[PDB]
């Protein structure tokens, strides 16, 4: 019935894993900083009409445990009626939180919802929460557990993507990310992180290496070739993909997503919710879709998910102005581009996680807000956001400018 | 990255460099601008040069010894500089402590042994320097203290004190004593708890023992020499990290327990110390140190730190330096003391006088009562022999100086009199007349009076000059203030002799000119009267007590109004009414008076009768009286809690201003410390006088924001909260 | 827009904490067993039309980490497109999953969703996930963090419920739960747990003490007097509730919800989804709502959440045939009954968590399926399910029989 509109979409800068600026910052603080930025833009906003805060978090333990969404509501002084729920759908948790918020608005039983995610990977490393798919031999043996990196190298092996091919995309992401920053595209969306005294901690995406060259990327060594030998994950994958004789490990630290700290926040609401609080809608969420693919590759999820969201919205690839796929690994983006024949000038036009980083729980909301801003800048109509997910899952979303 | 404050574009040198033939470098701290070593801009640049040189000459240096050429090792941060830091100066404050800790971290990671030669006191930043060393040797000299007392000034150990003590002892052990309390330790106790590793007899043994430890350390373990335990790969934090299941199970109770100890008072320093401690224990040492700097900058740029630095450093030093003592007068040693009255006041004066080493004669109206007053000193020594604080040989020599008597002839040879009888001028006239001739000629005649002016009490004796007011507080064994009251015919020589006696019994003195109520009793009356008024207005009694505790008071007001007898409070209400009606005026009663008389009508006049605002069974509080709600219709008035808190704080701060206008007090320092140490004014305010210039609420901060809230309180609760004309413009 | 229908709602028996029958059972195995029971009831269901599997879990760490919902999909051999997301809204997680699943179906972007929750509290104890609200002093000091128990004792103190009053409710909970098992009310929905060889492990709620007497409940010691004293939580609570002089600690181990292991699964879908798969609708999600109350007395959440879902569905208290509020603490149910004037014969008619147990992540879905069966057995129309939530939250759902 009702339509879900995106009124605000902000994010923090991403800080490196080693010697990172945000390493001293609690993950809860990254979210509260964004809540206060929303307050700064709408001081007369009646926060009592905000019925839920939905944050995605892949490692909800330690600093990120105990319903960090509820902690953000209480620590930021938001009304106690504003709820607060943490969810985890691996890499799409940020986008799934926005999707769940949109579906809640459409059902009529929610009016104004804050959605996004947080992930301080330098404070809470990947895998800190555990899980049966890895730490249970019976489940691990059955699902043929293989880390995401091996699946990425397997995709490059099957699709014929060379080490130069993936490094070429890594160079493109670094260059387009640098052009986006120097062009001022991210000025209003990236909210600088400050301390209790107002002192600056981080205002830019630290993981970026804008002076990246083709020769520098070729000197890097395969980062996941030792994880394949110590663990036999290569032999596990080839047991399912028996027609492949050997996995070509092409992914290094220069063509894979960066391990960074970050958080993003989006304000989704109905048209009546925006008119009541005097908010101007920036974009409309057209359709969402959840699908998946084989869990050994576990990175081919975007293709069936994008196909489903295009079908449900009654659209085709030609109807989409911008395509945004999380750059978890270069081969993942190269396969998605080849599968749907995505034009190169439509795909990740402002760089991606290779240059800027991949805060697991927050990435989906970060690239969602990146397309909201680029649609307004380019004055384009539609964009499709999608992420590959661990476990072979896939989530996609189509937004429309307003 | 730099070890210096500036990197562009002339301080004095405070470090003396001396490299011996073995390769050991002795850094001797000798600030030529003062009698103590502090962390001013001179020390920062001096230590910056020395650390740069330690790195440049690393190949020819084998060890470092940090020493001091003064009575004290190092006194810590420059309070004169820190009290001026404004919120806009948060960036400069952050960079300074980062530079200070960058120097210590370089000293700490040279790969060579560094020994601290702690000759005298090492407090705050001083101990933080020693904590950066790999070994600490302290001379067991007299007057030497060690600790991190930054919290007592509203700060935190921001030069690595929080970070390193947590690495040494764990979160819980470091916070419980040295950090949250800021307690000062003697060198023998410092060695016991672990802040110091070795002790020597004299200060000359230090540098030799320091150099000998370096030579032995380089031979016993050459791999671990100059490497702190937390810089080794297998480091395990005592008690565990916040991720350890044992500490994580009890960690949620630390802020709530701390919230319970502070009773909800607005003292941000312990909260920040605990946050920096736990947050720091979650990251590496360097990241933990940077977190510590941000919490330090949030305190120093705050207002509570200003108040506490003002009262507990500047105001307290001005008092202990003779600021109230007049001109110059020679000292007169006290040979024997005579206390009049064996009540809880007189018995408390006898205990603190003998515990200082004075002979005391405790007289009363019978030997049966004088022995029950000496039993007040026996019960304290029995509890002090169990805690291990006093020895049996000293506890017996203490109680031997207290001679319980009932005859006035035993006051022969007394050259110091302290009367503590009932509050009756004719009685004080009488009890002084029986003894004025038995005592020695130049004997000081003191009176522990609550309200009765000393000038009128002095006419009961012959020598009007030696008569003086020596106000003690209940209980005397704990309370540290003595309110010295000056009568109209009181000489300046007797003013100093009581000033010296207060310093001899280890107490803090203030000097007050004679008036009804003096300063302490008059102000503390406004505090309790404001609470009784809230009770008569129908405010819940539990909310009144909570508002009193969350204000920072050590005792809720209705509870304090039971310790003070409601019979005594009614006597004061009759005197103020008789005095106005004897001049023809119309006495305007305080709203509390109707509550005092109603409680007396109900026979609940305080703890002495066993019934008051609380119920008292077998000598203990058993909660508020259930009938109190029906009597005053409690619950009919529900004002904001901050409105109640301000009413109690403002009533005292305004009356303190009147005492300053009327000349009762001559210095704001006596007003601040006198309110803090006398009637329990909340320490975070810096005193009842500092509370005016340092008020902070929704209105703002400053004397202007104090008047606005004062007028806001006057428009809602009564014209008594109207600010005096001195506060305006 | 699109109506959401409950087609199946099953649960496992609740095994106790100490020497419990389910302590040897991994939480993943509890969920798979309920999935296999869904297959046994519909052997021809095309599982490819299942869009998502949402599971509530309050301690998503260890055996319950790594998205146990996705682990359930992969381990049970479900289609790899069936998604899998874990959410955490403390006690509401089981019901919040069903509501989110219902809201997903209403948006039209999902067709058939499996919702529920899992919590093996004997294996993964409460609080194992850490949390900023409790384990970060700056937040624990700003927020007035007080455990759920003190807020329950404070409820009885303010509202005037005596120790005998809360033991009186604890008695009727044990009696009604025992009468429900005797009458065979739970024979259809409680799916017994079996091992990999088909041997029985548990087939009943072994936390029940059906021979409970009023005299035995009075002998018990207040189990939350040492916590509020060793942690000072009593004083922290009374600093906000200054008019209260003393907290009456009336809650014991016999009038509080039990620590148990359990799992629940609800199959929610559209009307077209049931017709295509031959599923017969059992109930319809009428409305859902999320609200809250003060965080210190965190168990006052269900009162404004119930009013909000009633106003949204256009109903009053008299229109509801059955009220089901989780028996987290006896005083919570007494205050809820007192505020809304709930008839005693309509309140938790088959017992509750005091008798059968409170598996944090699954309780919401368990008591929901309880009302689905009870509405049918009584041939009644409407029921209202709600839970009191830590941190001051509250969630309420209204179902109608079909
Ligand atoms: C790929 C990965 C293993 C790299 O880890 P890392 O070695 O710590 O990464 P760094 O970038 O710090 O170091 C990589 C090396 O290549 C260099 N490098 C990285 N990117 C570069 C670039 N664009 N140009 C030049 N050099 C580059 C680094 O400087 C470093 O050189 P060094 O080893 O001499 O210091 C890690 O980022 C990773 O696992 N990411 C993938 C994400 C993932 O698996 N899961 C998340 C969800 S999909
Ligand atoms: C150092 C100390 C232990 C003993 O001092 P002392 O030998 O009795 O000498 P005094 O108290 O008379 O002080 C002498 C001088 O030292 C100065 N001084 C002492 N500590 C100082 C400090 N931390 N900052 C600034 N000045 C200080 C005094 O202001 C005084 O200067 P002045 O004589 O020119 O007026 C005592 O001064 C003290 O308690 N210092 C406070 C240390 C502290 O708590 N620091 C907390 C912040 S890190
Ligand atoms: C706890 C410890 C200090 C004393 O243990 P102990 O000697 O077996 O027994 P006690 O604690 O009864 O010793 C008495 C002293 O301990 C001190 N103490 C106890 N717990 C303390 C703590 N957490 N911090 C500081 N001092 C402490 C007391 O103040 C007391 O001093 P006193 O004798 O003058 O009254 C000792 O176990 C130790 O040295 N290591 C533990 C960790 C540590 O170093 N803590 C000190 C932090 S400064
Ligand atoms: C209440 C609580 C502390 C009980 O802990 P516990 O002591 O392990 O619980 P038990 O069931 O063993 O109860 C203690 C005693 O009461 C007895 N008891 C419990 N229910 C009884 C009943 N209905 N009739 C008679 N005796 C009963 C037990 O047999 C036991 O006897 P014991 O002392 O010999 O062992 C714990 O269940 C709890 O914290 N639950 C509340 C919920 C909560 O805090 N968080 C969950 C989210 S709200
Ligand atoms: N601030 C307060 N001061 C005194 N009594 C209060 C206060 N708040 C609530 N009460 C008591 O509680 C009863 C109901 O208050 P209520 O508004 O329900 O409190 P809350 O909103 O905190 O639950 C009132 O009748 C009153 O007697």
């Amino acid at each position: 019935s009702e339509e879900a509109f995106i009124y605000e979409a902000i994010r923090t800068p991403r800080g490196k894993q080693k010697n990172g600026s945000l390493h001293e910052v609690k993950p809860l603080s990254l979210v509260v900083g964004l809540i206060d930025e929303l307050r700064k833009r709408h001081p007369d906003l009646d926060e009592n009409l905000i019925s839920d805060v939905i944050l995605g978090c892949v490692s909800p333990v330690g600093d990120q445990g105990g319903d960090i969404a509820r902690a953000a509501v209480l620590a930021s002084g938001m009304p106690v009626t504003s709820g607060g729920v943490q969810l985890n759908r691996f890499c799409a948790s940020g986008l799934e939180a926005v999707n769940t918020a949109a579906q809640k608005v459409r059902s009529g039983w929610d009016d104004l919802v804050l959605a996004g995610g947080v992930e301080s990977m330098s404070r809470v490393p990947m895998g800190s929460d555990g899980g049966a798919m890895g730490l249970d031999p019976a489940t691990n043996y059955d699902v043929m557990f293989v880390p995401q990196s091996i699946g990425a190298d397997l995709i490059a092996t099957i699709e014929g993507f060379s080490r130069e091919d993936v490094d070429a995309y890594a160079l493109r992401s670094q260059q387009k990310a640098a052009e986006a920053w120097s062009g001022g595209y991210f000025a209003k969306s990236v909210v600088p992180v400050r301390d209790q005294n107002g002192l600056l901690i981080l205002d830019h995406d630290e993981h970026m290496r804008p002076d990246t060259t083709k020769e520098g990327l070729a000197k890097l060594k395969p980062a996941f070739e030792g994880l394949a030998a110590l663990g036999g994950f290569d032999d596990v994958a080839l047991q399912k993909y028996h027609w492949v004789e050997k996995i070509n490990h092409v992914h290094t630290g220069g063509n894979s997503s960066g391990i960074v700290d970050g958080a993003a926040l989006v304000m989704i609401g109905s048209a009546a919710a925006g008119k009541l609080q005097g908010l101007t809608p920036r974009a409309r969420i057209v359709a969402t879709a959840t699908s998946g693919a084989d869990p050994v590759i576990m990175l081919t999820g975007p293709t069936p998910a994008t196909r489903k969201v295009l079908d449900r919205a009654g659209l085709t690839v030609d109807d989409i102005d911008l395509f945004e796929l999380n750059e978890a690994f270069a081969s993942v983006v190269l396969k998605f581009q080849k599968d749907l024949n995505i034009p190169d000038e439509k795909l990740n036009v402002n760089g991606g996680a290779i240059a800027m980083g991949h805060p697991l729980g927050a990435t989906g909301a970060m690239i969602l807000g990146t397309m909201v801003d680029e649609l307004e800048r380019r004055n384009a109509r539609r964009a499709l956001i999608t992420l590959c997910i661990g476990g072979g899952m896939g989530v996609a979303t189509i937004i429309e400018r307003v | 990255s730099s070890h210096h404050h500036h990197h562009h574009s002339m301080p004095d040198n405070t470090i003396q460099w001396d490299k011996d033939a073995d390769g050991i470098v002795t850094l001797t701290m000798d600030d030529p601008s003062g009698s103590t070593n502090v962390m001013n801009e001179a020390y920062i640049e001096s230590m910056g040069k020395a650390v740069d040189r330690l790195v440049a000459e690393k190949d020819s240096i084998t060890g470092v010894v940090v020493a001091s050429a003064k009575k004290t090792f190092f006194a810590g941060g420059d309070v004169k500089t820190m009290i001026q830091a404004r919120p806009e100066d948060a960036g400069d404050v952050f960079n300074t402590v980062e530079t200070i800790k960058r120097q210590l971290r370089t000293l700490e990671t040279l790969g060579k042994p560094v020994v601290a030669a702690i000759n005298g006191a090492a407090l705050g930043g001083g101990l933080e320097i020693a904590l950066a060393c790999h070994h600490r040797i302290a001379a067991d000299v007299k007057g030497s203290q060690l600790g991190l007392p930054e919290v007592t000034l509203g700060l935190l150990p921001g030069g690595g004190g929080v970070t390193r003590t947590v690495r040494m002892f764990g979160i819980q052990n470091a916070f419980v004593s040295v950090l949250a309390q800021g307690t000062r330790f003697k060198p023998a106790k410092a060695k016991e708890i672990g802040l110091v590793d070795e002790l020597v007899a004299t200060v000359e043994e230090l540098v030799p023992a320091a150099k000998a430890w370096i030579k032995e350390e380089l031979k016993a373990n050459p791999d671990g020499a100059g490497v702190q335990p937390w810089d080794k790969k297998g480091y395990k934090m005592p008690g565990g990290t916040p991720s350890s299941p044992g500490l994580a199970a009890i960690l949620p109770s630390f802020p709530s327990n701390l919230r319970k100890q502070l009773k909800g008072a607005p003292m941000p320093a312990p909260r920040a110390i605990l946050a920096a401690a736990v947050e720091g224990a979650q990251v590496d040492f360097d990241t933990a140190s940077r977190i510590e700097s941000r919490y330090f900058a949030s305190l120093v740029t705050g207002q509570v730190a200003k108040n506490m630095m003002q009262a507990f450093f500047f105001d307290l030093q001005a008092i202990n330096a003779g600021g109230s003592r007049p001109e110059g007068i020679g000292k007169t040693p006290i040979k024997r003391i005579g206390v009049l009255g064996a009540g809880m006041m007189g018995a408390g004066i006898a205990y603190v006088s003998a515990k200082a080493g004075y002979e005391v004669v405790l007289k009363d109206v019978s030997l049966e009562a004088a022995a029950k007053g000496k039993g007040y000193s026996e019960k304290l020594e029995a509890k002090a022999l169990e805690r291990g604080r006093t020895t049996q040989e000293r506890s017996d020599a203490l109680l031997a100086r207290i001679t319980p008597t009932a005859d006035a002839a035993d006051f022969k040879g007394v050259d110091f009199v302290i009367e503590a009888v009932f509050e009756n001028q004719e009685l004080k006239h009488k009890v002084f007349g029986e003894i004025e001739d038995i005592v020695e000629p130049n004997a000081i005649l003191g009176s522990n009076t609550s309200t009765l002016p000393i000038t009128g009490l002095a006419t009961g004796v012959k020598r009007q000059e030696d008569f003086i007011g020596i106000h003690f507080f209940s209980p005397v064994d704990k309370m540290p203030l003595v309110e010295i009251i000056k009568g109209e015919k009181t000489s300046d020589e007797a003013l100093a002799r009581v000033f010296d006696y207060t310093l001899a019994i280890g107490k803090t003195p203030i000097v007050v000119n004679d008036s009804r109520g003096f300063f302490t009793s008059r102000v503390i009356g406004t505090f309790v009267n404001e609470a009784l008024a809230m009770l008569g207005e129908g405010v819940e009694p539990a909310s009144i007590e909570q508002a009193g505790s969350q204000a920072g008071y050590p005792a809720p007001p209705l509870q304090l109004s039971d310790e003070l007898n409601l019979e005594l409070m009614h006597k004061i209400a009759v005197a103020t009414r008789k005095g106005v009606e004897d001049a023809g005026g119309t006495y305007q009663p305080h709203p509390a008076e109707a509550v005092v008389e109603k409680m007396i009508e109900l026979g609940r006049s305080g703890r002495l009768k066993g019934a008051g605002f609380y119920e008292y069974a077998d000598g203990k509080r058993s909660g508020l009286w259930p009938g109190l709600r029906e009597t005053f219709k409690s619950g009919s008035s529900q004002p904001p809690l901050q409105d109640m808190i301000d009413r109690m704080l403002f009533a005292e701060a305004l009356e303190t201003q009147k005492c300053l206008d009327e000349g009762v007090l001559t210095s704001t320092a006596d007003a601040n410390i006198g309110s803090i140490m006398g009637i329990g004014f909340p320490p975070w305010t810096g005193g009842s006088a500092q509370f005016i210039v340092g008020y902070s609420g929704p209105a703002g901060t400053g004397k202007a924001a104090f008047v606005a809230r004062a007028r806001e309180l006057a428009a809602a609760y009564g014209d008594r909260f109207l600010p005096p004309e001195s506060l305006l413009s």
